[PDB]
């Protein structure tokens, strides 16, 4: 329950 | 006069929880009429019935850095326009 | 001047933390071109001085939902485009 | 945390 990750339209 | 269509990015999460967005985003987009209160729309339903925390966006364009929780996390574009939502309590 | 005007909005944390992300975003801007790659920037670098998590958004038009901790949050639109900053862990 | 808060353009 724990992991960063990127995000775009 | 009402163009919408789903368009996942990426997910990560129960088939039921991710599509449940899916209509969460659906409906919210319905009831309201601008990101703001979209997103805080499906974040208070998957915050409250999937239990804390959910943080959730929505955007016609935008481009973000986030990290989250696990089997927690779904992104797609609706129409003119996207639904983020993943848990990073 | 060529615009990239900054436009603070919201803020909760140190003056330094906040105006270095205002710093923080306005070169990040200038080094990418993708408002995508400008808050994996600004993330990193806030997770990398500060120490995690931050999460961070660059958009021309969105809204979300979401809660950070404590000092450690601040929005403002930079030439025209939005840029969130805020701990959330 | 301060609280929660909605970001919007």
């Amino acid at each position: 329950m724990s992991c960063d990750k990127s995000t775009q339209t | 006069m009402c163009d919408r269509k789903a368009v996942i990015k990426n997910a990560d999460m129960s088939e039921e929880m991710q599509q449940d967005s899916v209509e969460c985003a659906t409906q919210a987009l319905e009831k309201y009429n601008i990101e703001k209160d979209i997103a805080a729309h499906i974040k208070k339903e998957f915050d409250k019935k999937y239990n804390p925390t959910w943080h959730c966006i929505v955007g016609r364009n935008f481009g973000s850095y986030v990290t989250h929780e696990t089997k927690h996390f779904i992104y797609f574009y609706l129409g003119q326009v996207a639904i983020l939502l993943f848990k990073s309590g």
